[PDB]
């Protein structure tokens, strides 16, 4: 669910799961994730 | 598209990442639901 994205403490390496589950959401939350997980 | 409508606010899981759409239809909502959308 795009409500993942709402967790703030959640990222990339928080949230392990297959590639293809992961890309099941919008781009623009994923985009965000990552931000949130490089920096 | 032309223009979205305002009842985006009465969805209730629906998001901009939701509604994919090109930058020029995200544009388009007022500003009172500007207020309440980018605070879902």
């Amino acid at each position: 669910p795009v409500e993942l994205g709402e967790c703030p403490l959640l990222k990339r390496s928080g949230l392990v799961v297959e590639e293809d589950l992961f890309s099941t959401l919008p781009p623009e939350v994923k985009e965000r994730l990552w931000r949130a997980d490089k920096e | 598209f032309e223009v979205l409508p305002p009842e985006l606010g009465d969805c209730r899981a629906l998001k901009r990442a939701g509604l994919v759409v090109e930058d020029a239809l995200f544009e388009t909502l007022p500003s009172d639901v500007r207020e309440q959308m980018k605070a879902d």
